[PDB]
């Protein structure tokens, strides 16, 4: 049972932060040799687990979540970190175990004329819990009263990145896979 | 439900949608600037007008929120910025005329021209037809008509337009709680904040006169020596104790005296420091200038230029047939798209300008983390000041020695410091009185305190009394002289060029001191001193989130502006000016005119 773990991740189409997709690639062994390669990655990082000894550790139940934050928002993808993207989108739990990966897809996911395909909730009522995804585009009012734009104080929650190939390093798109390594077998209760 | 909640969310739809429409009008403006063609012009206006229409729609939505009811002062800095309306408050009938008046004045200024009385066929524009004459002439006759032809044609045509520009702009200013047009234009400095860090619209008038009182002994001594050297250039055409005429001041209006240096050079024999020839011999073409300037800013502990800056920016004039505007500009396009457009040849001036423009980028990178409305200078005069101090440090012979542009052993002669200091006073102090008369003249005109017939007779009256500049020909009521200037004829505030130079040497004096510079303040080089860079960056990174009263105190250590640091900068010149003025008069008589003789 040999399964690639970067071949799928080399997809031309990547989910946005609003519509991040949980690709459960589990029950198979793969070659982490790409993980070592940091020439192509730009945010090789881990939380609560060894980065170099991840290959040695076989207690992994990967819950890879893919989404496209921009350059300044890649630091937002960290357990215990909050921001515009980290509280209304996929929030990393404070005790999250796993690794967070990113690379500068400026050539692929950014266009010289502006790429606005990807989404993220600028406005929301309440706080999005970690591991929780909400699919809804209802207009938002700061008071909380339903309405219809262009009525004042009624906006659209989802917003799109102005992705370009000419922007600075912090304003270029970064694909993010969140590998939620976990031990499947747990003796929680009798 | 409270206005506090209803305004924060209102500044998360503005901020998100502003970056896109600002960037689209920034890329389009760059593409028009880096490629001048009709295709790019329509793209620039179409993308630019979308942001302009969006901003006006958002700004009126901001006015529904009462500014008073807020508590957090961070969004009040934002809501007050958004509540600003200008011509919007005026009725549709009046606003269309006003926007026509603004367009009419700008078109009259830009598309208007003056003619040679000797040569009616030649009717030169200001740029570059009349800039060349005013900045590079030595003849009394040639400068006289070119000085007045620009004010007997362009100025008088704006005289009726300015009167309604005065009237209508007062009405929109009076349509809010601003007593007159001037009070609206001094609200850039008005601050409501914690006690001691608040500023008043009235306080600006006192403070500008407060500094100007201290500047006058320096200015009049500089005024006298420039006059004393000028009288050699124009013998028997000026009075020894008379105030300076307006058509011999290095340019059209008299904004700077920098073009008088060749005829008012303290030590002509000693050449001015120039590292151009060695730079071509070290094979620096255009890239080394911005890489070395990157090293200079890195020496003081400021971040280096980003990866995107090098490729995206235009750092040479294109070889191919692509017309571009060669005026240097530090483009902050938004989304960390910092760029420099510059036709940089192998010259020290471009070497210094590359430090200047990159000083704007270092400021731009610093406050880029501030919200969209607040990412600007602390006041209108803070962004240019920061760029200017970088050029002063880069041009020091101490710095040039470090980077290899000077021989290891070179004569740092004291005569070449008076030449440098005096050439730095023809610009800094040559503009301080002019930059004060204009607001003084206008804030009374906006108040109506100057008679309509004496608008150009209380112009020289104000000029001679407060500036030392006198008419070379009599001026009737018709000739609108102040509206022959770009900023006045294009509805631009001119006081930002007064606080900037006052803050420029408050920054420099407070950065050389922390750098532990020993000696005079003009030969101070903050290069390799990380302590100076850390001090400035604290002021840079706050942007416009805090009052300029607080921002200035963080770097300079003083609550308000004062010209004491600027007096120290020219103190080696002042002691040399006072010791050179012992044989010359000081002060200007306001009752002399050259045409009478
Ligand atoms: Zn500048």
């Amino acid at each position: 049972n040999l399964c690639p773990f970067g071949e799928v991740f080399n997809a031309t189409k990547f989910p946005s932060v609003y519509a991040w997709e949980r690709k459960k690639i589990s029950n198979c062994v793969a070659d982490y040799s790409v993980l070592y390669n940091s020439t192509f990655f730009s945010t090789f990082k881990c939380y609560g687990v060894s980065a170099t000894k991840l290959n040695d550790l076989c207690f992994s139940n990967v819950y890879a979540d893919s989404f496209v934050v921009k350059g300044d928002d890649v630091r937002q993808i960290a357990p215990g970190q909050t921001g515009v993207i980290a509280d209304y989108n996929y929030k990393l739990p404070d005790d999250f175990m796993g690794c967070v990966l990113a690379w500068n897809t400026r050539n692929i996911d950014a266009t010289s004329t502006g790429n606005y395909n990807y989404k993220y909730r600028y406005l929301r009522h309440g706080k999005l819990r970690p591991f929780e995804r909400d699919i809804s585009n209802v207009p938002f009012s700061p008071d909380g009263k339903p309405c219809t734009p262009p009525a004042l104080n009624c906006y659209w929650p989802l917003n799109d990145y102005g992705f370009y190939t000419t922007t600075g390093i912090g304003y270029q798109p970064y694909r993010v896979v969140v590998l939620s390594f976990e031990g499947s077998l747990e003796v929680l209760f009798q | 439900s409270t206005t506090e909640d209803l305004v924060k969310t209102f500044l998360e739809k503005f901020n998100s949608e502003a970056e896109e429409l600002s960037y689209q009008s920034s890329l389009a403006s760059w593409n028009y600037n880096t490629n001048i063609t009709d295709e790019n012009v329509q793209k620039m206006n179409d993308a630019g007008a979308k942001w302009s229409a969006f901003y006006e729609e958002q700004s009126k939505q901001a006015k529904t929120y009462p500014l008073e009811e807020i508590q957090d002062s961070t969004v009040k800095r934002q809501l007050q910025a958004l509540q600003h309306s200008g011509s919007s408050v005026l009725s549709a009938d009046k606003s269309q005329r006003l926007n026509t008046i603004l367009n009419a004045m700008s078109t009259i200024y830009s598309t208007g021209k003056a003619c040679n009385p000797n040569n009616p066929q030649e009717c030169l524009l200001l740029e570059p037809g009349l800039d060349d004459i005013m900045a590079n002439s030595r003849d009394y006759n040639e400068r006289l008509w070119a000085w007045e032809g620009w004010r007997s044609e362009v100025g008088k045509q704006l005289r009726p337009l300015y009167e309604e520009y005065v009237a209508l702009k007062n009405e929109m200013a009076r349509a809010n709680n601003y007593e007159d047009y001037g009070d609206y234009w001094r609200g850039d400095y008005e601050e409501e904040w914690t006690n001691g860090y608040n500023y008043s619209r009235d306080q600006l008038i006192k403070d500008v006169e407060q500094t100007f009182t201290q500047i006058q002994p320096l200015y009049e001594h500089l005024h006298a020596y420039v006059r004393a050297k000028l009288m050699d250039t124009y013998p028997s055409h000026m009075s020894p104790t008379g105030c300076l005429p307006a058509h011999l001041l290095g340019d059209m209006w008299g904004r700077f005296w920098t073009n008088l240096y060749p005829l008012t050079v303290p030590f002509g024999q000693k050449p001015n420091i120039d590292v151009t020839d060695t730079m071509v011999n070290q094979s620096w073409d255009a890239r080394r200038i911005f890489e070395e300037a990157e090293k200079f800013f890195v020496s003081v502990g400021l971040p280096n230029m980003t990866q995107g800056f090098w490729e995206n920016s235009m750092l040479t004039e294109p070889g191919d047939s692509r017309k571009v505007v060669c005026h240097p500009t530090a483009w902050d396009l938004g989304k960390h798209d910092f760029r420099i457009k510059m036709c940089t040849k192998v010259t020290m001036d471009d070497f210094l300008t590359a430090h200047h423009e990159m000083g704007h980028i270092q400021y731009d990178m610093a406050y880029a983390a501030q919200p969209f409305l607040l990412r600007n200078g602390a006041n209108e005069g803070f962004h240019e000041a920061v760029g200017e101090i970088m050029s002063l440090s880069a041009a020091t012979p101490k710095h040039l020695k470090n980077i290899g542009l000077l021989p290891p052993g070179f004569s740092e002669d004291n005569e070449t410091d008076i030449n440098f200091l005096f050439k730095q006073a023809l610009t800094i102090v040559g503009t301080l009185p002019f930059t004060y008369m204009l607001e003084k003249w206008r804030w009374m005109v906006f108040k109506g305190e100057i008679p309509k017939e004496q608008w150009m007779k209380k112009w020289w009256e104000m000029k001679r009394d407060l500036v030392g500049v006198v008419e070379p020909l009599p001026h009737d009521e018709t000739y609108c002289d102040p509206a022959s200037l770009f900023h006045v004829a294009n509805d631009y505030s001119f006081i930002r060029y007064y606080t900037r130079t006052i803050y420029q040497f408050q920054f420099q004096e407070a950065l050389c001191q922390i750098a532990k510079h020993e000696g005079p303040l003009h030969k101070c080089d903050i290069s390799n001193s990380s302590e100076a860079g850390q001090t400035l960056l604290q002021m840079l990174k706050l942007g416009r989130s805090k009052p300029w009263t607080l921002a200035l105190y963080r770097v300079v250590g003083a609550k308000n502006m004062d010209v004491r640091p600027l007096l120290n900068y020219f103190d080696p010149l002042f002691t040399w000016l006072k010791e050179q003025n012992r044989n010359s008069f000081v002060g200007w008589n306001t009752d002399w005119s050259p045409y009478a003789d």
